[PDB]
């Protein structure tokens, strides 16, 4: 039972930046759990951002600098949450952004591969046009 | 016919000391056929040590001994009161069995 | 046979050690208990003996030197003039030794003949 | 220019203890293949204890574990502790039982719980304690100290040889020295699988149903000098001594619950007359002579035999059980210093039972219907040195009992469990 | 608790043969017990006598033929018993005479190799004067 | 299969005897009891095929010849017509022997390959 | 120590394989059934060790040729890069295979020596 | 939720009243233990801690 849930729509100008964020119900913890944001552009296929897995954060060569990952781990009244910030926009990044929520704690399983890894869990996506 | 010669033959200490005694033989032991005695004055010797390195029951784990080929030694850590006198070393790995010289302590 | 050359010199008791080897409903729970811990030191003298290269073999020869600390007596001495217990007995303080060298040779002959076939 | 060879099938052993399989013919003793084989060892001599031997803590267990196991399933006598009215029996329709039966009536349980029933037995005045000073109220000897359990009548109460045989690594080496005493080295030993078969007989002063020894009587105890100690005699001779109990009792069942039913003795039908047992003067004199003479040999003084000091009916007389009746007999004819023909001891019988202290609680023997008449043969004594002071020229020896291994160390006295080490390392030639 | 018990002093002439005796309390038997006879010279060391072992008797080759060596075992009044018999005495014999008991049951064990031993309990030594 | 080619000639049976091979919480005491006595007979095999120095082997060639006492039928006869069941039926009462031959055969191998590795 | 060698590379893990394969009264029943279950283990580590003729032995070189699609991977890479967890998890999908192609080159050289020794 | 500490705190806990143990036989070899009597200090069980 594992609900991922995303923020709004958000509509903004060229030079901004912004934030999504991701609630991860069911989710018992990110020390077990791989944080993976991925892209999908308005007719394209899908396109790797970023991850968060054992509390490092890392992002692809095409967005070094300008994405920032972080995540907060299990609260009093919060699940998992998991943001990711966006700097100096422009035109080409209106797409649907998605968290996708992977488990590690089984070593042997096929799900992920020395930090490369499926995406078993998706949330509904957020559309952000710049 | 193993003849053993112990070095020092009279020694000093203070009470928490620790003691060093020697035996040479005149032929290697390999089996490890030695006994370390004590012999306190007007009192028949107690046997400590056997088999080079072996204690008895009620024997206290402060002494120690060390066994290699014609070289054997005794130790004595935290010397205490009781411990004085003449320490004497034989063998039992030829027929007949002989004694060393004794080393005095205390 | 079995045990009958307790008695007898290393050099006759040697000969034919396998009348040794091989002698070596509801059940109660002892009998049950029994069998399974004979059936335990049967696997671990198995695996000493594999450790060593020795596995399928009663008279087993290897590569490590006799060190005359262990024991300096002659061939004819040993061979000739005591039995197996007390031989045994003489040596007991050196069979640690001795088995940690027979594993650790068996080791390096296994990587030189992997060396050597890779050549 | 020697190396290592390693040797698999060496023949070295070293004393060990382990648990050993039981052969016949939770708990079980039931292989079928006790068919012995003995390999002597030449030039070996090996030390034995007969007194730290493991054997016989086995042996105990494994009877105990065997009479535990036989009365699990059967009847339960808790409705019995109920007051009795007893009086003298009526028998009218060396010497007579009348003074050692009476007749108890009592109320029993039927097995609706809302009835009772008035139901009488004849019980023997050792199993019945008397509640007031002068009165006819009675109960059973076990109602103040455990829970009986009737000894159910398909169990059969004879021995059976029983054999131990070691596992595989393991040997029982046995010593054929003739005259061994338990202790020290034998330098004639042999090498076994299975012991030779071993009946427990359960008795208190004299050993019955045993070996013999091969030369002569042999004297045993763990210490001499300790008066404390039991000794056992071993004989080379056997006396026959045959046992009856010449009534004729009636096994009468009572109905006591859904299923259980209880057996009791109806009425005495008919020569009322004590049990008792019969031996010879002449063998039993020449036997007391020889164990006096061997005695001889580890006692200076002169030595007289007396009859036990003093204690309960357990502790004092010749306590033995055959055809699954309890005797106690009165060996005080024996060990007194005519002797000429036939000696007669008498013997009281007993229903409860407490075979083994703390075993089994209690048990219930239900008699036996006809006239019990069996044989035996005396093949060791068992005795006790009464302290001295050091001043009487005499030392006095008592029939004694006391713990039951005695009578299996004189069984398992020459035989060892030993362990086999199977790998040798030797300086060799070869490479 | 092996308590070894010996005669008292005694003084004597040359000439002369004299008897010491230990009684061996706590010692089962002889059977498992061996039974070494030494001697203490005043301010020297310890000197091996003889030996009783298996009911065989032997000494040492400096006093063959002047020694003798006996034993009983357990009896009804008293302990194993064991005795020296000197013969021929000289100056030179004067000293103290120590009886000593080692178990022989267990045949590995390293308090013994092959009939020459060591010594577990020693009685309180007999001083003889000549 | 397992036990397939039972019913075939042992030519063609000896081809496979690989597949056979192979195939040879309160758990209730008569489970352990089948456990234990499984793993007792495949030890007495193996201690069977030791001793004869066939260790790890499926099939295995010895140095005993074939005393035609045992069976004195051809090789084409036997290797061609018959199955294994009536093979050894045929020769149920030397099994004994050749295993006695087998033993003794491999013990005098060892002590000669030692006096050989002495010389 | 036991298990020390996890978190190297294959190359050092590799020549030390020895701690590992050393280190491979009512008692009760869960006891007793841990006991068994332990020798049921080891013995079925051995009979697959012996059908490819590698029954006493740590370091065994076999006949099968590696198949570049099972890893595809530089030897170097292989042996200074990588951990044997990680390599066991990259080839599971073919374990299966290669255990049987070991097995039946086995078989085949058995045969084969029969004929080589018919000759 | 469970709360690790690492410093314990120490606690003493007290009975002080007398008991008396009594038998009473309510079988064959079955022995009943009671509470017979109640002497010395009557004042309740307690546990001692520092605050
Ligand atoms: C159990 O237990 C366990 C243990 O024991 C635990 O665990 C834990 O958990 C926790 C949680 O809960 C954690 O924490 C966390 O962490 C995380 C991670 O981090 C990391 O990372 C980051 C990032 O990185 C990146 O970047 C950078 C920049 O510079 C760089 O450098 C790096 O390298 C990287 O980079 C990369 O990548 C990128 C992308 O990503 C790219 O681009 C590039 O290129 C590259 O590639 C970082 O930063 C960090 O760092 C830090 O830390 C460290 C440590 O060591 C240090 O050293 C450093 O220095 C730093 O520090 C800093 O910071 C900190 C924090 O903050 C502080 O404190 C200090 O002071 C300083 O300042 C790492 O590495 C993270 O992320 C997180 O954070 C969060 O939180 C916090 C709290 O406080 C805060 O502060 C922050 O801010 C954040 O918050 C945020 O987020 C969230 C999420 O959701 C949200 O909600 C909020 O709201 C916020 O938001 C905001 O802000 C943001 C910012 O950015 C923005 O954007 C937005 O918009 C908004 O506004 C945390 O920290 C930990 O760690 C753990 N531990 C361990 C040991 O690990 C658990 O939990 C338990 N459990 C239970 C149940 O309890
Ligand atoms: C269980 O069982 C078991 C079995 O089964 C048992 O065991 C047993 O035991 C017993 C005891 O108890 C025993 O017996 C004993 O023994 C011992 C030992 O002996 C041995 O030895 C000896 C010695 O030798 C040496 O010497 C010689 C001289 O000639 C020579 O020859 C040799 O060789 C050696 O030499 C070497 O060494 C030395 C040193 O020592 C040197 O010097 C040199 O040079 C060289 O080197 C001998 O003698 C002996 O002999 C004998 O024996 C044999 C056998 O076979 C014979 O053959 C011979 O002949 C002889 O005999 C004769 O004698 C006898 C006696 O001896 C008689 O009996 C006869 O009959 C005849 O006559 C051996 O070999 C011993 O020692 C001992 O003795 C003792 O005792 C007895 C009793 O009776 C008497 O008699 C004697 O006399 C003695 O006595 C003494 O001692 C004691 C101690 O304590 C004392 O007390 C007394 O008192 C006396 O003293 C006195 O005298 C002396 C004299 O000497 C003097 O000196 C002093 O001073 C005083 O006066 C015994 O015998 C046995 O044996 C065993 N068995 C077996 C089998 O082994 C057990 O016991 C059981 N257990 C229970 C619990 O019961
Ligand atoms: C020392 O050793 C002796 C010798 O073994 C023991 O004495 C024997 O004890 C056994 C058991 O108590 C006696 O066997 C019993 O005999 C009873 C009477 O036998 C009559 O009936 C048989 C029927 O064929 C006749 O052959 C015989 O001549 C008599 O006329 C039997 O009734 C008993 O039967 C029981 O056992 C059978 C076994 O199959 C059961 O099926 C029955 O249902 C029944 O339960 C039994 O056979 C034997 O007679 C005694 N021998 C002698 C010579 O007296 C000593 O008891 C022993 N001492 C001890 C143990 O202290
Ligand atoms: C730990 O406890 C919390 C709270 O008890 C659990 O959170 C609950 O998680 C379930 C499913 O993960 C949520 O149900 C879903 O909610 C979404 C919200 O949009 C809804 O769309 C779905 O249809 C479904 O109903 C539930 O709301 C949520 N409750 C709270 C208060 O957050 C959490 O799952 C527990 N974690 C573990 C590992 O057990
Ligand atoms: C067999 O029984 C006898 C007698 O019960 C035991 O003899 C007793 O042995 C102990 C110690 O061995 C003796 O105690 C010691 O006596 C000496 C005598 O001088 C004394 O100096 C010590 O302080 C200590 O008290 C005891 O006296 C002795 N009893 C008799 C009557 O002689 C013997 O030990 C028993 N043997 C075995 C193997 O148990
Ligand atoms: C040689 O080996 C023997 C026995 O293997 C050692 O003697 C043992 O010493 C320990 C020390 O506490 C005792 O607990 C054992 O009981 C002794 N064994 C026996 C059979 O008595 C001896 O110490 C060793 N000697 C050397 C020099 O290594
Ligand atoms: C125990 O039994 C005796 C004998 O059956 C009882 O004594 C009889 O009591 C009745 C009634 O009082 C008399 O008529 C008889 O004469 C008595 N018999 C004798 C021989 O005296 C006695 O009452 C019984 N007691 C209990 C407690 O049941
Ligand atoms: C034991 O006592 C009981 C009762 O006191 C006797 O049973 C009675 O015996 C007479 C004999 O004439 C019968 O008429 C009665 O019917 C019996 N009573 C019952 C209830 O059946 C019994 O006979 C006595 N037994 C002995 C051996 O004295
Ligand atoms: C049973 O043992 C006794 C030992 O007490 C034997 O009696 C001795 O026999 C020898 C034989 O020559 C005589 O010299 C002794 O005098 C006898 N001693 C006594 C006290 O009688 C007896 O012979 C043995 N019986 C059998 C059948 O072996
Ligand atoms: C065992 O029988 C003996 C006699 O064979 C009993 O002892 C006799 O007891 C009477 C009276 O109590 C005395 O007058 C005799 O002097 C005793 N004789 C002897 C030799 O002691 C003995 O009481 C019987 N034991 C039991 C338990 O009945
Ligand atoms: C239980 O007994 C202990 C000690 O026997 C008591 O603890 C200490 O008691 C002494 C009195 O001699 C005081 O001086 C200490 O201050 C006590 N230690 C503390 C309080 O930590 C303890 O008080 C007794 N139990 C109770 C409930 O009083
Ligand atoms: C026992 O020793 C004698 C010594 O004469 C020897 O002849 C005999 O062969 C030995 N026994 C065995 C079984 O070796
Ligand atoms: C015993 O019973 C008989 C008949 O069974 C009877 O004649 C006699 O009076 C009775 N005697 C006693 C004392 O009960
Ligand atoms: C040893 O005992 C056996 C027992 O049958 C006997 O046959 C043999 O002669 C005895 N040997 C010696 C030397 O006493
Ligand atoms: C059975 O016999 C037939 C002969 O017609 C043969 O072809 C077939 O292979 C045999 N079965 C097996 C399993 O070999
Ligand atoms: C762990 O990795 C480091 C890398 O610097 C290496 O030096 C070390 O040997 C490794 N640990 C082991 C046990 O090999």
């Amino acid at each position: 039972q594992i609900h991922l849930v995303q923020s709004g729509t958000e509509v903004k100008k060229p030079g901004s930046s912004v934030t999504v964020s991701c609630k991860a119900y069911g989710v018992n913890t990110f020390g077990l759990y791989a944080v993976n944001w991925v892209r999908q552009a308005p007719g394209q296929s899908l396109e790797y951002i970023g991850q968060i897995w054992r509390w490092k954060s890392s992002a692809s060569h095409h967005f070094r600098g300008r994405v920032l990952i972080s995540a907060v781990d299990l609260t009093g009244s919060s699940p998992p949450i998991s943001s990711l910030e966006i700097k100096d926009l422009t035109s080409d990044d209106t797409a649907v952004y998605f968290c996708t929520t992977t488990s590690t704690y089984d070593k042997w399983s096929g799900l992920h591969h020395d930090g490369v890894m499926a995406f078993s869990s998706w949330g509904q996506g957020t559309l952000i046009s710049v | 016919d193993i003849q053993m010669t112990q070095s020092p033959s009279t020694l000093s200490a203070s009470i928490g000391d620790t003691v060093r005694i020697s035996c040479r033989a005149s032929q290697s032991i390999t089996g490890n056929w030695v006994a370390w005695y004590q012999q306190r004055p007007g009192k028949a010797p107690r046997l400590l040590i056997y088999r080079g390195a072996a204690l008895l029951g009620g024997v206290p784990s402060r002494f120690s001994g060390s066994a290699a080929g014609t070289d054997f030694t005794l130790t004595i850590g935290n010397l205490q009161a009781e411990d004085f006198g003449t320490f004497y070393c034989q063998q039992y790995d030829t027929y007949p069995g002989t004694f060393g010289q004794g080393t005095k302590v205390e | 046979g079995f045990l009958g050359a307790a008695g007898s010199t290393m050099g006759a008791a040697s000969i034919t050690l396998t009348v040794q080897a091989r002698q070596l409903t509801v059940w109660g729970i002892k009998q049950l208990q029994a069998r399974v811990l004979a059936v335990e030191r049967y696997l671990k003298d198995q695996k000493f003996l594999g450790l060593w290269g020795c596995s399928g073999k009663i008279i087993c020869c290897t590569n490590v030197p006799w060190n005359s600390t262990w024991s300096n007596k002659s061939y004819e001495e040993i061979w000739n003039n005591m039995t197996w217990i007390e031989w045994e007995k003489e040596i007991s303080n050196y069979t640690n030794r001795i088995y940690d060298l027979l594993t650790e040779s068996q080791n390096q002959q296994e990587r030189n003949e992997k060396d050597l076939l890779e050549l | 220019n020697l190396w290592v060879t390693v040797y698999y099938g060496v023949p070295v052993w070293r004393d060990a203890d382990t648990t050993l399989f039981c052969a016949s013919d939770t708990h079980a003793c039931v292989p079928t293949d006790p068919n012995p084989q003995e390999i002597p060892l030449e030039n070996v001599t090996e030390n034995f204890n007969m007194w730290k031997n493991n054997m016989v803590e086995q042996m105990q267990e494994d009877v105990i574990s065997l009479w535990d196991q036989s009365l699990k399933p059967c009847v339960k006598l808790t409705p019995l502790c109920v007051t009795l009215n007893c009086t003298k029996a009526n028998l009218t329709h060396i010497g007579n039982i009348t003074d050692e039966v009476k007749n108890c009536t009592f109320n029993m349980t039927t097995e609706i719980r809302d009835k009772q029933q008035k139901v009488h037995a004849l019980f023997y005045a050792l199993d019945i304690v008397q509640m007031k000073e002068n009165g006819s109220e009675y109960r059973l000897i076990s109602c103040n100290t455990s829970v009986i359990k009737q000894a159910c009548p398909k169990i059969s109460f004879d021995p059976i040889p029983i054999h131990y045989c070691a596992p595989a690594g393991y040997a029982i080496l046995k010593c054929n020295d003739k005259k061994f005493n338990g202790t020290g080295p034998c330098k004639n030993v042999s090498t076994v699988q299975c012991t030779h078969g071993i009946k427990p007989v359960v008795s208190t002063q004299l050993l019955l149903n045993g070996s013999l020894a091969e030369e002569e009587i042999i004297i045993r105890s763990e210490n001499l000098t300790n008066n404390a100690k039991n000794i056992i005699v071993h004989l080379n001779k056997s006396v026959s001594i045959s046992c009856t109990r010449p009534s004729n009792n009636t096994r009468t069942s009572i109905r006591i619950g859904p299923g259980q039913m209880f057996y009791r003795t109806g009425d005495i039908i008919g020569d009322i007359r004590k049990a008792y047992c019969e031996l010879n003067g002449t063998e039993w004199n020449e036997t007391l002579n020889k164990v006096t003479e061997k005695l001889k040999e580890h006692f200076n003084k002169t030595i007289v035999f007396q009859p036990p000091s003093g204690g309960d009916l357990e502790t004092t007389m010749h306590h033995f059980n055959c055809r699954g009746e309890f005797f106690y007999c009165n060996t005080t004819k024996l060990f007194n210093t005519e002797f000429n023909g036939t000696i007669i001891l008498p013997c009281r019988i007993k229903q409860i039972v407490n075979m083994w202290q703390g075993v089994g609680q209690a048990m219930y023997a239900p008699p036996i219907s006809g006239i019990i008449n069996c044989t035996s043969n005396i093949t060791g004594i068992i005795l006790t040195r009464d302290g001295g002071n050091g001043n009487t020229t005499d030392e006095t020896f008592r029939p004694g009992g006391g713990n039951i291994k005695d009578n299996w160390r004189s069984e398992l006295y020459k035989y060892k469990v030993v362990q086999i080490e199977p790998l040798g390392i030797a300086p060799t030639r070869c490479k």
